[PDB]
């Protein structure tokens, strides 16, 4: 409250200071289960363009 | 066309010295790293050593005592002066370029062009 009002003395009352946010407990990554490497070698190493 | 040709294999006595060549065509050694790899009849490809463009040599630490890799940039060829060839030194010796710049495939051996390799055998006669 002192940091929000930018004062070392706070008068009597109610003061909106910040918003409580629930912290993310885990991190989830969901990508498709495809595993075959993509043939960029065919594109980039071709003999003739 | 980038093509690696090796020469100098054949019969060689135990305890002698034998010089191998990697006369290269289609590219020069001023900007490429070059490696020597051996191949046993019953085992896989075993890396022998590597010559860098600045003259820096690295070797197999179980094989440092008896190999020597040198260049001849005037003849754009690589040399391998091997000494004290024993029974397990019978191998087919490939000379290959290192694909430092790009990795198109996930190569286990990390080389983009290979040589045909020359076969060396060590026995009584
Ligand atoms: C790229 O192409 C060259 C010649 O077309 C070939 O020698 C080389 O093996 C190819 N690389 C891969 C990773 O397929």
């Amino acid at each position: 409250t002192k940091c929000t009002l930018k004062s070392f003395t706070v008068e009597k009352g109610i003061y909106q200071t910040s918003n409580f946010r629930v912290q993310p407990t885990e991190s989830i990554v969901r990508f498709p289960n495809i595993t075959n490497l993509c043939p960029f070698g065919e594109v980039f190493n071709a003999t003739r363009f | 066309e980038v093509q690696l040709v090796e020469s100098g294999g054949g019969l060689v006595q135990p305890g002698g010295s034998l010089r191998l060549s990697c006369a290269a065509s289609g590219f020069t050694f001023d900007d490429y790293a070059m490696s020597w790899v051996r191949q046993a009849p019953g085992k896989g490809l075993e890396w022998i050593g590597r010559m860098y463009n600045n003259g820096r040599t690295s070797y197999n630490p179980s094989l440092k005592s008896l190999v020597t890799i040198s260049r001849d940039n005037s003849k754009n060829t690589l040399y391998l002066q091997m000494n004290s060839l024993r029974a397990e030194d019978t191998a087919t010796y490939y000379c290959a370029r290192d694909n430092l710049g790009y990795r198109p495939s996930e190569n286990l051996y990390g080389m983009d062009v290979w040589g045909q390799g020359t076969t060396v055998t060590v026995s009584s006669s």
